[PDB]
């Protein structure tokens, strides 16, 4: 979720991302562990061979027939973890992730308690406004010299400057609000 | 490590009820005291026969006393 | 792999997230605030009874039952009659 | 109502005790790690499978033999009985995978 | 209409090729990907005909600006995004081919329905004669007329 | 929280070992087998048999029955 | 208990010390899997997967094509579950 | 409160084991007690008649002709 | 689910009787004299014991007994056990009564078929 | 035997008592999970009293508590039947409910809104029992639709998750 | 009934004469009491309806409404204190007076004995409404919406004018009392078959029928909240009240001249209900919900069975209150969001906890949850429709399933799901917003306790 999506996918990342779906869809078929760990080091073998094929055409012909072998030999109910897509606990504790710009409309009574909390909050909001200028300028001075732009954003590159467009990767509602 | 739990401001959705649950309860209880004490001490009437020429007034045909107070005084 | 710069952005922004979560921590004092069983079983009960024995009971067809399933040879309290017994079937053979 | 309520809260116990794992595939050997729920689970499982002299047995076999004795669809009569064997099967599936197997839960145990 | 010029809002079917490339700018698309909905005069206009794929299979990990619509800010919205939202229709590849699904499901349904029919034809009934109720099949108690006696229905031993 | 010495875990003595030996027959080394060892390593090492679960507590249950039957 | 970093740190270190290819007496945080521990890219898929099964969550593909220092794994895991 | 354990068999409290064996043992005492006192799980207690041993006199099968 | 179904559906037919219309031959197809069944309980006894219409069988009389001993003996629901055996038995004795009637109708229909070939 | 009628009316009043406590400001001061668990416990005992009665002699009581509309020929009234189906089920349901609320307190511990969750569970029980003991079918409808809506509110407890909403 | 009316007129002097700062409270506080005087009409201890005087009468059908018409003026003036609080102090006093005249006129129309008094007052209500929609309407299209609202009603209105003058010549007085106790039986000619259409069509237009309902979606979209409340709660029901009092005459023809409308309405109920299912503008969806739930009413005021009419009276008062509640909360989202789009603003319960409870109860009123007058109403129209033809349940059965779906979808995509990331931060709820709602639902709870009062004439 953190890093940005690459435009096109390489050959490798397509092969190496099957090694994951495949092995992980082999642990739904092999419910036990010793059977699995066995039937899987046999999987690597399949990927281990045909590793050094230099003939791209061939390589993309082993890959295209691997992902069809896989599609027809996949488990309907695989083991997808909780907190991962589709499976449970994915958006469970999102009802309790309020977006933090809401503590700004609190009644002076409510914010009266919880006093030091807002003393540190006002510091961070000073940090945010104190750098928007140096940030956006950075974002721009370092802008692409071509139309080729990826969603990757730059680091800080100077002391005191806060690595940019950061207010929402930091200050993110905590995962488990509980 | 108690942690601060951000929450929507909850005074505006609570100041409301202390005011709605209050000004209903303001005029509500004196009513409830009124319906109960009347219904207790004064009581609904018991039905009877028109006594040969009483020609009962409009209020006389209703059971509950305050329900025939309004009738006698206003209708 | 990690682009050199990408690992300085995640380097730095993680450093800030760690401070935000520290700041989220509440200071001591942070929250500055400025048998009964019979109670809700008996008190509710008296009322109900008041209602069931002096409104329902009083009004017509508000609490209706079935019969008492009288059996042969058992007496009827209200009238005094004694239900006639059955015949003497001697089948046995259980 | 009694036994199904038990099995679901039994799994409530397993799911909450484990790190919210709701899949039989990663849950194993609860019988030794948590005998209290496993004992409750098998009591419930046998009641679901109509073990003799348990709450399911008093009502369930009355229904079964009712079928075996009434005039009924032949297809309905055959499916209801194998449905009863299937109830034992999936009941077996739960205890074997959830309780009697080497543990496959995540490594830290709490 | 805060900041929206007619030319920043949709328009008519792009007739000439320069117009098809002008619209593609409006909609923040690539000029070779703007494929106007077919011109049959049902109103679509210049709205792009985006792939009919539901938000369900939009990468579920990427930080979509609008998280729940799994749609970014600016990307052309689909005409029927009121139907392909995650809470509604799905078009997400299925391990079993769709035809195979439709045939199998309905086959099952039919075989069952049929077998149930084979059943009604050939029922299962124990070797037991009919149950015998006393009096005249409880004529009076089944609520029968007290005055009119029924043709006696008698049941004999063995 | 202290953690058990990584060394403690070993594949012999567990079902992973037999998987290890047949994999070795093919020439594969079964690299992550050691990680999957604590599953079978100890405490959870004993095989669990289906009668054992169904019959848990039967021993005292019958002991209780006999006594009650006596009285 | 909640996951303290110095623990998560040890846990990721530990599992690797159980992978046969990775020397148990050298794996040192900051020892890049591939250019130091000299592990195949195919391996790193697995090393990550072990971690996904030690800590019970999925390191997304794009964010996991880069978990190569044996430490990135220790802050990424921690940053994910919000461990300060 | 208990302590998290890593790759080890979670320690068990006295009560956890005793209550578990208690509920299961009562299940077995009840099954055994009822089986002894009321064994009508098998046979009920009424035997099926062999419908094919009823003398033709019993059913009113007239002497053919 | 007996073999009776096999005999009728599969293989032979017109012999195994039809479930419906089981009583189909004269009440006396060679039955010399048969006293009609006897009902112990008075139509009223039942109506006063509020027996469900269905439960008003020829065993209604042993039922009323059970129900008697179940209202009496109230706190003890495990002591009206002899009464239940009796009712059940009465129910079996008629369960077999029904079994015997069905077998008799079977055999009689066979008589017809046997007599049929005497014909020609 | 008023003891019977009053008991059937009383279970509803006792279970409704947690609902209005949350309506007033009082629940903040006492513990809602413990209080609700106790009252269902007392409701089960109250349910037992009619159950024993029915066993003594089989009597069925139709209780017409309130009239709602004359509506000319079709009068509408609030009626609770106490036939074998209704009281047997009422006792079984509350026992299960008494079990679950105690389970709920352990299961949803750390949920920031435990009290609302317990509140809806009892509202579900009130609709479910109304569905059970309903003489006229209009009340049966109130129960039939009523459990449907609160199931909607409770299946999707965690509204954020779209899967729960779907 | 001149206390429900004269004191009302005097409101106008008070909105004008009063201080700019105190104008709002004098008007809202006083009309709350004006509603209290309105409650006196409910004291009917006898069947004989109340003929206050020659021109002014109140029978069971009008009384439940006159009280609602008086009740909403307070609420309308409380829902429009925000927008309309940016005005010049003479634009306000015009808006307040406009709202005041609507109920003065509407109170009289619902409380009028002479049918043409209904017509003059009936078609006058357009003047105040068109001003409220066109002058203060936010969108560029209100000029258009105003045109649609004036012409559809006006083209229907002149036929009724000719018809009522026609019956006055045929019978000799348009007095609803007499017309009822006199023999006016149409003769199924081709001409009468036109009279009937002339009288019903004007009423059928403002009661959106499937054929002519396009005016209502367009009008409520750009109309200010007070205008949308008035159109849904009182304005549309003017058409229903008219159909009940006008079909006393034209007694024989509707037996066979109704089929066209009945089928138009029941099929219309399904399609109007369904398009609610995918409409991006929330105010748009509530408006079509209003068309469908009003299509049921024209299908009960035409079957003409006692229960229908009773179902109609129940549903009209109930749906009036519910619709406003929905239009009022839609506005509260619109003012903070600044857009009518349903897709934006997701997750509000996370940030506006209570408004969501009001949203939930409003939706449950919208769909037929059973201990609500809304359900009693539909249950009754459903029954009679079934009596008309058992097949009707199929069409009145697809509507119930669809009505459940769109009512909950409004709750599911507006008040649940993950919060919108950062729309202009949504300021907390005012107490006015919440009361304006509470004032709508507390009466819905109280009326459901004793449905007899809104039970109709039948
Ligand atoms: C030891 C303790 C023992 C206690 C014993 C009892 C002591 C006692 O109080 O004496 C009884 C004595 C009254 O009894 P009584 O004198 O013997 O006789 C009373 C009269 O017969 C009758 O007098 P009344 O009717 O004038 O007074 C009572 C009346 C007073 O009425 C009012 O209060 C009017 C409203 C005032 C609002 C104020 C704000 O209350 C009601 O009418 C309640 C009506 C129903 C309300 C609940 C809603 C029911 C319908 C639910 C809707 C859904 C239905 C679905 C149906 C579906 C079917 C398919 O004192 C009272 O209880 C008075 C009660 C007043 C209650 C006012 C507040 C109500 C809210
Ligand atoms: C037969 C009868 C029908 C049976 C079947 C009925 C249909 C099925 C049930 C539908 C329930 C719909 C629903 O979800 O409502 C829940 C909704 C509460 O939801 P929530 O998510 O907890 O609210 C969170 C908000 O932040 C607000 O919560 P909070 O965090 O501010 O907590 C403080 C508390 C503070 O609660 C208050 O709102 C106090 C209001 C006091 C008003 C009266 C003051 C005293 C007047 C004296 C005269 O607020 C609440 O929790 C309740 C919010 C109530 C909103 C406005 C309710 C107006 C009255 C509703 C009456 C319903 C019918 C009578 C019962 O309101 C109810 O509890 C309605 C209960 C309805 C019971 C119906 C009858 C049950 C069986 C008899
Ligand atoms: C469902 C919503 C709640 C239903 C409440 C039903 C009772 C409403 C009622 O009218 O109670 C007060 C009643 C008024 O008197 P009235 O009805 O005229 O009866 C006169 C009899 N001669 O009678 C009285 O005023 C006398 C005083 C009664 C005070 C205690 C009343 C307690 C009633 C508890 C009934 C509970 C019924 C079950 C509720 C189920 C809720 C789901
Ligand atoms: C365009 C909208 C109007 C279309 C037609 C509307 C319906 C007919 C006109 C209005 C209603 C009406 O009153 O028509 C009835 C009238 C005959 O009146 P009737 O009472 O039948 O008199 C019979 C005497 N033996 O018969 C007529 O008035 C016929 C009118 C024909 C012209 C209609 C308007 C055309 C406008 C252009
Ligand atoms: C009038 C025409 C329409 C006008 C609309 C706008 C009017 C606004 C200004 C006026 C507001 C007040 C006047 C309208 C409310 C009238 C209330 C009322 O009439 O209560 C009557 C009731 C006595 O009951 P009664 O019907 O006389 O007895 C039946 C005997 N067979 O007396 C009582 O019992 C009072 C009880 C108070 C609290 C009752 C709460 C009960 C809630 C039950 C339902 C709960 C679930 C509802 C679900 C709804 C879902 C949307
Ligand atoms: C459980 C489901 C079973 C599904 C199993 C599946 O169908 C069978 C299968 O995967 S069949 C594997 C064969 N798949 C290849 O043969 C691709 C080879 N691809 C290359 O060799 C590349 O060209 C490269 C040189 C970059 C590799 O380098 P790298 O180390 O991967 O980075």
């Amino acid at each position: 979720a953190f890093c940005a999506p690459p435009a096109y996918l390489t050959h490798q990342q397509k092969v190496l991302r099957l090694y994951k779906r495949a092995l992980r869809h082999l642990e739904s078929w092999c419910i036990h562990r010793d059977k699995y760990r066995y039937f899987a080091c046999l999987m690597r073998a399949r990927f281990e061979e045909h590793k050094n094929e230099k003939d791209m055409m061939r390589a993309t012909q082993l890959l295209r027939e691997a992902e069809e072998e896989f599609w027809q030999n996949q488990h309907p109910q695989p083991y997808i973890f909780p907190d991962s897509p589709g499976g449970t606990s994915f958006e469970r504790y999102e009802c309790y992730k309020v977006p933090e710009w809401c503590l700004d409309y609190w009644h002076p009574s409510e914010k009266a308690m919880y006093p030091d909390y807002f003393s540190k909050r006002e510091q961070w909001k000073k940090l945010r406004m104190e750098s928007w200028d140096r940030e956006v300028k950075q974002l721009q001075e370092e802008t692409s010299p071509d139309g080729i732009m990826t969603e990757a954003l730059p680091p800080a590159r100077r002391e005191g400057d806060l690595p940019p467009l950061w207010w929402h990767i930091v200050t993110r509602p905590r995962e488990r609000p509980t | 490590k108690r942690l601060f739990v951000v929450k929507p401001s909850l005074y505006y959705d609570a100041r409301f009820l202390r005011l709605m649950k209050f000004y209903l309860m303001l005029t509500g209880i004196p009513v409830i005291i009124g319906i109960t004490l009347v219904n207790i001490f004064i009581g609904e009437a018991e039905l009877a026969e028109i006594p040969e020429g009483y020609i009962p007034e409009h209020w006389e045909y209703y059971k509950h006393p305050i329900s025939r107070w309004i009738a006698r005084n206003f209708y | 792999g990690y682009t050199p710069d990408e690992k300085l952005r995640l380097q730095q922004l993680r450093e800030l997230r760690r401070r935000w979560l520290k700041d989220q921590e509440l200071s001591p004092r942070e929250p500055v605030l400025p048998l009964f069983a019979v109670s809700h079983v008996l008190i509710p009960m008296w009322f109900v009874h008041y209602y069931v024995k002096y409104h329902m009971a009083t009004k017509p067809y508000t609490i209706v039952s079935s019969k008492p399933r009288i059996f042969p040879g058992d007496t009827i309290l209200e009238t005094g009659e004694v239900i006639p017994p059955m015949r003497d079937f001697p089948d046995q053979h259980h | 109502a009694f036994f199904k309520a038990m099995l679901f809260m039994c799994s409530g116990s397993i799911i909450h005790s484990l790190a919210d794992e709701q899949d039989i595939r990663k849950m194993g050997n609860i019988t030794k790690i948590m005998p209290f729920t496993s004992s409750c689970l098998v009591i419930g499982s046998l009641a679901l499978t109509g073990m003799p002299f348990l709450t399911g047995f008093y009502s369930k076999d009355l229904i079964i033999e009712a079928i075996n004795t009434c005039n009924t669809n032949a297809w309905a009569l055959l499916i209801t009985l194998i449905a009863t064997s299937m109830t034992a099967m999936y009941s077996m599936r739960i205890i074997y995978f959830v309780t009697m197997t080497k543990p496959r839960f995540p490594p830290l145990i709490s | 209409a805060f900041h929206m010029t007619k030319d920043m809002l949709p328009g008519s079917y792009p007739r000439t090729p320069e117009e098809r490339a002008a619209a593609a700018k409006k909609y923040n698309m690539r000029v070779e990907d703007y494929e106007p909905y077919p011109d049959d005069g049902m109103g679509y206009g210049d709205y792009p005909m985006l792939p009919n794929r539901s938000q369900h299979e939009r990468d579920p990990w990427y930080q979509w600006d609008h998280s729940e619509l799994r749609m970014n800010w600016g990307e052309p919205i689909h005409w029927d995004l009121d139907m392909y939202i995650r809470n509604r229709v799905d078009t997400s590849p299925t391990p079993v081919s769709w035809d195979v699904m439709c045939k199998h499901l309905f086959g099952f349904v039919a075989f069952m329905v049929f077998m149930f029919w084979v059943g009604h034809v050939f029922p299962s009934y124990q070797p037991v004669g009919p149950k015998q109720y006393p009096y005249n099949n409880l004529y009076l108690e089944r609520g029968g007329d007290p005055t009119k006696e029924p043709e006696p229905v008698v049941h004999y031993d063995i | 929280m202290e953690l058990p010495d990584y060394r403690q875990w070993k594949i012999e003595g567990t079902p992973l070992e037999t998987v290890q030996k047949k994999l070795a027959a093919r020439g594969l080394r079964d690299p992550w087998a050691r990680n999957e060892a604590w599953r079978y390593m100890g405490g959870f090492a004993g095989n669990i048999t289906f009668p054992s679960v169904i019959l848990k507590g039967f021993k005292w249950g019958f002991a209780a029955f006999v006594v009650a039957l006596g009285a | 208990p909640p996951l303290t970093l110095d623990g998560i740190k040890d846990r990721v270190l530990y599992v690797l010390k159980l992978y046969d290819k990775i020397d148990p007496e050298k794996l040192s945080v900051n020892s890049h899997f591939m250019k130091d521990l000299g592990l195949d890219s195919l391996d790193q898929v697995e090393i990550i997967m072990a971690m996904e099964d030690e800590f019970g969550f999925e390191i997304p593909d794009i964010d996991a094509e880069k978990l190569m220092c044996p430490q990135e794994i220790v802050d990424y895991i921690a940053d994910k579950k919000d461990v300060y | 409160h208990i302590q998290p354990r890593y790759r080890e068999f979670p320690q068990l409290t006295r009560s956890q084991v005793i209550q578990g064996e208690f509920l299961s043992s009562l299940m077995w005492f009840w099954i055994l007690w009822r089986f002894w006192h009321d064994s009508d799980a098998v046979l009920g207690h009424f035997s099926y008649p062999d419908p094919s041993q009823w003398t033709d006199e019993e059913l009113g099968i007239p002497p053919d002709d | 689910m007996g073999a009776h179904l096999t005999r009728r559906y599969l293989w032979d037919a017109s012999v195994e009787p039809d479930p419906e219309k089981i009583p189909s031959f004269p009440p006396d197809l060679g039955f010399p004299e048969r006293k009609e069944r006897v009902m112990v309980a008075t139509q009223q006894e039942m109506m006063d014991a509020q027996l469900t219409l269905q439960q008003r069988d020829y065993c209604a009389h042993y039922l009323i007994r059970l129900l008697k001993c179940k209202r009496d003996s109230f706190p003890n629901f495990l002591a009206c056990k002899h009464e239940q055996h009796d009712w059940d038995y009465c129910e079996h004795l008629d369960y077999v009564k029904r079994m015997k009637e069905f077998e008799r109708e079977r055999r009689l229909l066979q008589r017809k078929k046997r007599r049929a070939l005497k014909e020609a | 035997m008023n003891i019977f009628t009053t008991s059937i009316l009383l279970i509803f009043i006792l279970l409704l008592s947690p609902i209005l406590i949350s309506m007033s400001n009082l629940i903040k001061h006492i513990n809602f999970p413990l209080y609700t668990t106790t009252s269902i416990k007392f409701s089960f005992i109250i349910s037992l009293l009619p159950l024993l009665m029915f066993f003594h002699n089989n009597m069925e009581y139709m209780i017409t508590t309130w009239h709602w509309v004359t509506m000319n020929s079709m009068e509408l009234k609030m009626s609770f039947k106490t036939d074998f189906f209704s009281i047997l089920f009422t006792s079984v349901a509350l026992f299960v409910t008494w079990s679950i609320m105690q389970f709920s307190s352990w299961y949803m511990h750390s949920d920031p809104n435990i009290n609302r969750f317990i509140k809806y569970l009892t509202l579900f029980l009130i609709t479910m029992l109304i569905l059970t003991s309903a003489n006229n079918m209009f009340q049966l409808f109130i129960g039939w639709e009523g459990v449907g809506i609160m199931s909607f509110l409770l299946i999707g407890w965690w509204y954020g998750r779209t899967d729960a909403n779907t | 009934m001149l206390k429900i009316i004269l004191p009302s007129l005097m409101l106008l002097p008070l909105t004008w004469l009063s201080s700019p700062k105190k104008t709002w409270t004098n008007v809202t506080s006083y009309s709350f009491l004006i509603s209290l005087t309105s409650l006196t009409l409910l004291w009917q201890t006898d069947e004989n309806y109340k003929n206050f005087s020659n021109m002014f009468s109140s029978d069971p059908l009008s009384t439940p409404l006159i009280i609602l018409t008086a009740w909403l003026l307070p609420l309308m003036l409380m829902a429009s204190q925000n927008h309309l609080k940016k005005d010049n102090n003479v634009l306000q006093k015009l808006y307040i007076s406009m709202l005041i005249s609507l109920q003065i006129l509407l109170i009289m129309t619902f409380s009028a004995t002479e049918l043409i008094m209904f017509y003059i007052l009936f078609e006058a209500t357009l003047i105040p409404t068109l001003i409220i929609i066109t002058r203060w309407g936010n969108q560029t299209e209100r000029l258009n919406a105003g045109i649609y609202f004036l012409f559809y009603t006006l083209i229907g209105s002149i036929p009724l004018l000719i018809a009522l003058i026609l019956i006055q010549n045929h019978v000799g007085t348009l007095n609803l009392m007499i017309l009822s106790f006199t023999t006016h039986t149409l003769d199924a000619s081709w001409s009468n078959n036109l009279l009937w259409l002339a009288c019903m069509m004007a009423f059928l237009i403002k009661m959106p029928l499937y054929g002519v309902h396009l005016w209502l979606p367009k009008a409520h979209v750009e109309a200010p909240i007070a205008g949308s409340m008035i159109l849904a709660a009182i304005l549309l029901k003017l058409g229903s009240y008219g159909m009940i009092r006008i079909s006393i005459i034209l007694d024989p023809l509707t037996k066979y001249m109704a089929y066209p409308f009945i089928l138009l309405s029941l099929w219309g109920m399904i399609m109007t209900s369904s398009i609610c299912l995918r409409q991006t503008d929330l105010k748009s969806l509530i408006a079509y919900s209003s068309v469908s739930h009003m299509a049921l009413v024209i299908a009960s005021i035409m079957i003409q069975t006692p229960w229908s009419f009773m179902g109609a009276t129940m549903l009209m008062i109930a749906h009036g209150l519910t619709s406003s509640l929905l239009f009022c909360l839609a506005n509260s989202n619109y003012e903070r969001i600044h857009s009518r789009t349903m897709i934006m603003a997701r997750g509000l319960q996370m940030v506006f906890p209570l408004m969501a409870t009001w949203w939930l109860m409003a939706s449950l009123a919208n769909l037929a949850l059973p201990p609500s007058i809304n359900l009693m109403g539909e249950l009754f129209i459903t029954m009679s429709l079934f009596s008309w033809s058992n097949f009707t349940i199929i069409l009145m059965g697809i509507n119930i399933i669809i009505t459940g779906m769109y009512s909950m979808y409004m709750i599911i995509t507006t008040q649940r799901g993950k919060l919108t990331n950062h729309m202009i931060n949504l300021q907390p709820s005012h107490t006015r917003e919440l009361t304006l709602m509470a004032l709508h639902m507390i009466p819905l709870i109280l009326l459901t306790t004793s449905p007899k009062l809104i039970t109709g004439l039948t």
